[PDB]
RNA sequence: UAAUUGCGAUAACGAACGAGACCUUAACCUACUAAAUAGUGGUGCUAGCAUUUGCUGGUUAUCCACUUCUUAGAGGGACUAUCGGUUUCAAGCCGAUGGAAGUUUGAGGCAAUAACAGGUCUGUGAUGCCCUUAGACGUUCUGGGCCGCACGCGCGCUACACUGACGGAGCCAGCGAGUCUAACCUUGGCCGAGAGGUCUUGGUAAUCUUGUGAAACUCCGUCGUGCUGGGGAUAGAGCAUUGUAAUUAUUGCUCUUCAACGAGGAAUUCCUAGUAAGCGCAAGUCAUCAGCUUGCGUUGAUUACGUCCCUGCCCUUUGUACACACC
């Protein structure tokens, strides 16, 4: 991998995880890929990103956020509750944790059991108060209602539990990479598009 | 689970009375130049793609 | 929302009225112009003249116009 | 940077709208390298109303 | 730290000094449940008495809490400063004592007592059961009388 | 005396001065190596600029960078920023055009602030609440 | 004594400080003009003495117990 | 005095805890005076020969 | 190579130079450290117990030495931290006055300081020695 | 205070033999398995780390991710 | 359109106030002017590790040069530019590129005509009238009170923990202030667990306090889900400081005491980008006392970028016997 040397040592770890093939610190970003038609072009990926903390302006616009990497705007929803409004350093190692773990168990690159855990959580159609109508949710509102349950499913579980948040976490979007029954996240968009047919 | 497949080509507006809903004429790129109006929850743009559950069905402005 | 103020296109119009052999259609130029044509009292506001009477002259090569 | 920062109303009803006042202030110093005469000429008209000029020689 | 094994050393329950105590829980710790204690009283007469708190509250040899119970018993003798305890100059003989468990909640009214038997405004609050360090009264402390 | 130049950087309030010489290829800001840092989760965020640009890039050049104000997270985004336009300095001054457009072009394509100079600042509060846009809760009798 | 002494000068166009003429309506209304003809004379003095604008409020009570309040402007006048 | 302070009993939390809440407590505003503003109390009127003498 | 300070992980260099002192011998601790948390501003004191104040003795010299000079208020501030005053706001406090001024003394007594001129106490010379051999080590942990 | 927050000691064999078959351990996953407390619990993982139990994928405290012996 | 901001229609044509303009603050200049009260490089002089010549510091001037960083003077820069999409193809709007910057560039300052029995005689030696004026409602001194506690309401502070408390350790801001007839901001050396004391010093201040080494946050450990070490109300005992005076405890420290509080009913607040929220800091107050406020920076989201359903307010039309104008 034609290495170069300097006076400062660069440990070859890093001499490794350079131009040759974009992965995340130790995961790779090439051959993760929606396996869902819808959300394909609303899941920003390869943009590899080696870490997800990025000083980028994505409100200024309104569509711009869907250009934002995936797992960081899945970051951001976890500075949350006030007791996390900042904390965004410790929110970037609780993920790079919690992929930690994903890999735990399932082979499968976590860069890609991510979006299988944002897929089957992304209720086709919802209600509104009209009694009620049916109605199909956006692209984005898709993803965003995605993240935003699984966060506040795990965040859920973590509490009052020796458990860590990772680990809740990791868990969660386990089960969310095709849904087992288990996940919040499963339940709660299945019951929220199980509701939808209350009005047709 | 029989799906469907529809991409928005025009935007039409705001319905509902507090505004957050907007119809939308969509279109299959399977068995396509078919016509067809569904209504959204979520912000929307011109291209996007939703999934209908139910083909068969159309609602119109909301009170 | 920047609808220009009717002083800038009040002078601006004043403007195409008198020096259309001069006012070429980029905006720089125009504006320099002005800074020896006009008694203009701000940078900004000059600014927002020339790049008036840059449109106008923009579109009056392409049709007709108000005023 | 005189920084006053104060309600407007003389009393205290209303809506407590408060009203900071600001004071400006400049010191320039130059040293320099002239002769024993021309110590106080630079005392006659280089004033002007409102500059206060102050200048002293030392080292220590 | 480093794995242990104890083979039956640590009993769980053990009560001394009037007062019960958790077998499965740190000793130092495990200490602070009698009255008149504190994390840091018990901090420093641990290994005062020579014991390693790195492990739980049983497994603790027998001569080794009754070192302990004495170091209480006799603070400023084994070299205990004057400024850590709760009784410095009590008030009747210029003494530095530490009320421990049962003789605490004595002590507390033996003080209460003086201030009500010589008439102490701070007395008749407490006498009426209200706020003595001068706290505004109207607004707090409503529902607990 | 020997080719040399001085760049900076700017997130927040912090400022990241730089100083780039020909020499051995050192790297080291405020007086330690970039080997650690210690917003290490963050610490990527400043390798970056080497990996991209392809990391040898370095063997007739001399890095060293202090920051001033800022914070654990202001100075780490304004020293990468710092290097960024060191190099693109050097290449315009001692190293031709061509390799430089190169590197500038191989940083806007990735470019998160890397050689934007972020315009974000604080907002100035206003009397009515503790806050930028917060007012203090009101009652309504 | 000697560090400060005071000279007077005489004061150009009065009719453009301020200050000058509202004295002047005070020292007048105090002699008893009329309300609406002492006012209605210095503004248009301070017109005739060349300030491009004018204006004279008057508030408070003159015989009667409600207190009421006029203006009088003449000419231009800018205000933000 | 001090002694009769505490002596004295129908003082403590406990002798006025027994008791109840006189209503007035819950009371509010009463709104006294904020609905004859505009209409002047004086019984006093202002001559318009008089108002056009001052103005 | 020539190693130097700066080039060593802060955490595992200043343990190492804990590990150090701890096993040399010549300590001069003040005898009082059974009690003191320190300072007002914390709730207990640190957890070591055997020790530690070679821990805080590794911190004394490293920032001692990066910087020209420093003094004992310097040191409070720095490691003084938040004080919970109850159900009052966090608000920080300086640190042990003392603790700082003799866990110096007790090593100028050792020479790794010396008292500057200009108020404070720069680093020493054969203190300027007991340097980086010390990351010299530390590097050999990764040899 | 619940659940042998202590040594146990007929469950030091339990650990032995329980180690294998896992493809995750933490502090949490001792715990849970109605066992010993976290105290206890935290500090026997580099105990076994001391000869080919695990392989540490984890670096720091907080969190620690060990895996299979291969 | 934020706007009676404009396009367009037009018995109106052309103007003015107010909006805009303007002013201030934050962002951009390796282009101008240059600065031991700002800083950079070289070099003296000098310290350590390695040694090959390197790497890291010291040095109120040892000298030489410079103005990128800092500072503040003068200019410049943006005008929604270019291209496109949309539209009476009008004002305009929307997307993309470029750009320090394209949400009135962000934030403020100013702000016409009128209206209220709105608040202020308790800011004024501003004031009309009325009251009192020597047993005073003048005034000063002494002590108490404004804190008083069965309860009702409102702005808040700390929490219910494991995105944690704790213990080391890593350690980074920005708005300010600061002592003459003086006791202000305080470095450093010692004594003290602490609070604090004591001995000197710099500073009328970009020069000294100060790199304000702040706090959150980062790292490494101890804890283990149990009111637990979360939590710190109440309370006892002692030590300090401010002050003529600390009792009803001014504030600080030490030990001990270890409540309620296991996410909060009906309801209701604030907010769209460096914003919310968390975090601490300076200033006002100030002998002592911030749980308040005015500003500051630190870490930094989620979800909008829509509508008139709720609510409020404007505008037309319309009715009116109201015009002291529905009180
Ligand atoms: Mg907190
Ligand atoms: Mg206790
Ligand atoms: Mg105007
Ligand atoms: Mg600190
Ligand atoms: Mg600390
Ligand atoms: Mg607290
Ligand atoms: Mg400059
Ligand atoms: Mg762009
Ligand atoms: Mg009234
Ligand atoms: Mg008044
Ligand atoms: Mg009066
Ligand atoms: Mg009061
Ligand atoms: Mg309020
Ligand atoms: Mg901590
Ligand atoms: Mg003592
Ligand atoms: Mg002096
Ligand atoms: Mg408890
Ligand atoms: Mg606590
Ligand atoms: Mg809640
Ligand atoms: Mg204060
Ligand atoms: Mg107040
Ligand atoms: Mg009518």
């Amino acid at each position: 991998f034609t290495p170069v040397v300097l006076a400062t040592p660069i440990p070859e770890e890093v001499q490794q995880a350079q131009t040759e093939i974009k992965l995340f610190n130790k995961w790779s970003f090439e051959e993760v890929e929606v396996k869902d038609a819808s959300l394909v072009d609303y899941v920003q990926v390869r943009q590899p990103i080696f870490v997800a903390h990025t000083a980028g302006r994505y409100a200024n616009k309104r569509f711009r956020k869907a250009q934002c990497p995936i797992i960081e705007r899945l970051t951001n929803s976890l500075m949350m509750n006030g007791r996390n409004n900042g904390k965004k350093l410790k929110a970037v190692r609780i993920i790079k944790h919690t992929l930690d773990i994903i890999n735990v168990l399932t082979d499968q690159n976590p860069i890609q059991v991510v979006v299988d855990a944002i897929t089957n959580t992304g209720p086709r159609e919802d209600t509104t108060r009209v009694r009620r109508q049916a109605v199909d949710v956006s692209p984005l509102r898709r993803v965003n209602q995605a993240i935003a349950l699984l966060t506040i499913g795990a965040r859920e579980a973590a509490f009052r539990n020796i458990k860590t948040i990772a680990e809740t976490l990791a868990e969660e979007l386990i089960n969310a990479a095709k849904g087992s029954s288990t996940s919040y996240a499963i339940k709660k968009k299945d019951e929220l598009e199980r509701v939808a047919k209350s009005n047709r | 689970t029989p799906v469907t497949l529809a991409k928005v080509i025009k935007v039409l507006g705001r319905t509902g009375s507090r505004g957050g809903v907007t119809q939308v004429r969509v279109e299959f790129l399977e068995d396509t130049s078919r016509t067809i109006v569904r209504n959204v929850k979520g912000p929307v743009r011109e291209n996007d793609i939703l999934v209908l559950m139910e083909s068969e069905r159309e609602a119109r402005r909301l009170r | 929302g920047r609808v220009r103020t009717k002083t800038v296109k009040r002078a601006s119009k004043a403007l195409i009225e008198r020096y259309y052999p001069k006012l070429t259609l980029d905006f720089q130029t125009n504006k320099r112009l002005c800074d020896e044509i006009a008694t203009i009292q701000s940078k900004r506001l000059r600014n927002k003249i020339a790049g008036y009477t840059t449109h106008l002259m923009k579109r009056i090569q392409k049709g007709p116009v108000r005023g | 940077v005189l920084k006053i920062s104060t309600r407007k109303t003389p009393n205290g009803e209303g809506s407590k709208t408060w009203e900071t006042y600001e004071m400006r202030i400049h010191k320039r110093y130059i040293d320099l390298e002239a002769p024993v005469q021309i110590v106080k000429r630079i005392t006659q008209i280089t004033i002007e109303p409102g500059v206060d000029v102050e200048v002293v020689v030392a080292s220590n | 730290s480093l794995v242990v094994q104890e083979q039956g050393s640590f009993q769980h329950i053990l009560r001394l000094l009037n007062t019960n105590v958790d077998g499965n829980i740190k000793i130092v710790y495990a200490l602070t449940t009698i009255k008149g204690v504190g994390r840091r009283y018990s901090n420093l007469v641990c290994k005062k008495a020579d014991v390693d708190l790195h492990k739980r509250a049983g497994e603790l040899t027998q001569e080794e809490l009754e070192r302990i119970v004495q170091i209480m018993q006799n603070p400023t003798h084994y070299k205990i400063p004057a400024w850590f305890l709760n009784r410095q100059n009590d008030i009747t003989d210029g003494k530095d004592y530490h009320t421990l468990a049962n003789n605490v909640e004595s002590k507390l009214r033996d003080d209460l007592e003086r201030l009500k038997k010589i008439r102490a405004h701070r007395g008749i609050r407490h006498f009426w059961g209200l706020r003595v360090r001068g706290q505004h009264t109207k607004t707090t402390g409503r529902r607990r009388a | 005396a020997v080719p040399s130049v001085q760049t900076f950087g700017k997130k927040k309030s912090a400022t990241a001065v730089a100083h780039v010489k020909a020499g051995k290829g050192l790297i080291k800001v405020n007086g330690s190596p970039i080997t650690l840092v210690e917003p290490e989760i963050l610490r990527f965020k400043v390798y970056e600029p080497l990996l991209l640009v392809g990391l040898d890039k370095f063997s007739n050049i001399d890095i060293r960078v202090r920051v001033t104000g800022g914070g654990h997270v202001s100075q780490v985004y304004a020293i990468r920023q710092a290097i960024a336009k060191g190099l693109v300095a050097y290449h315009q001054k001692y190293v031709d055009e061509q390799s430089k457009n190169e590197l500038k072009k191989a940083f806007t394509s990735y470019d998160r602030t890397l050689l934007i100079a972020d315009s974000r600042r604080p907002e100035p509060k206003k009397f009515g609440g503790k806050g930028a846009r917060s007012r203090f809760q009101k009652s309504y009798r | 004594p000697g560090t400060i002494v005071l000279y007077a000068e005489r004061v150009q166009d009065r009719g453009l400080s301020a200050v000058a003429q509202a004295e002047s309506m005070k020292f007048k209304l105090l002699n008893g003009l009329a309300i609406r003809r002492a006012a209605y004379g210095v503004v248009r003095y301070v017109m005739e003495s060349g300030a491009k604008g004018c204006e004279v409020v008057v508030s408070g009570k003159l015989r009667a117990a409600r207190a009421k309040a006029m203006k009088f402007a003449d000419g231009f006048l800018i205000h933000s | 005095g001090n002694e009769g302070a505490i002596r004295d009993k129908t003082a403590g939390r406990r002798n006025n805890r027994s008791k109840d809440v006189t209503d007035s407590a819950t009371t509010k505003k009463s709104n006294t005076r904020r609905a004859t503003d505009r209409h002047s109390r004086t019984g006093k009127t202002d001559t318009k020969k008089k108002v056009n003498q001052g103005w | 190579p020539g190693v130097s300070v700066r080039d060593v992980a802060a955490q595992d260099f200043i343990n190492a130079y804990a590990s150090f002192l701890q096993r040399q011998g010549k300590l001069e601790v003040p005898g009082y450290v059974d009690i003191v948390k320190t300072s007002s501003g914390n709730e207990m004191p640190p957890q070591d117990a055997e020790g530690w104040f070679y821990k805080r003795a590794a911190s004394v010299a490293r920032h001692i030495y990066m910087r020209k000079q420093v003094g004992v208020g310097k040191l409070n501030k720095l490691y003084g931290g938040a004080k919970s005053r109850g159900v009052r706001p966090y608000k920080h406090i300086d640190a042990s006055g003392s603790i700082n001024r003799k866990v110096l003394q007790a090593l100028e007594k050792i020479g790794i300081v010396e008292i500057s001129p200009k108020g404070g106490r720069r680093i020493s010379e054969n203190g300027q020695r007991d340097l980086d051999r010390i990351a010299a080590q530390t590097l050999e942990e990764d040899e | 205070a619940q659940h042998a927050v202590i040594l146990d000691q007929e469950k030091y064999d339990r650990i032995l033999k329980e180690v294998p078959t896992y493809r995750y351990v933490s502090v949490s996953v001792l715990v849970d398995r109605l066992k010993i407390g976290g105290s206890l619990a935290r500090i026997a993982l580099r105990h076994l780390e001391k000869e080919g139990i695990i392989k540490p994928i984890s670096k720091h405290s907080k969190q620690a991710i060990y895996t299979r012996a291969t």
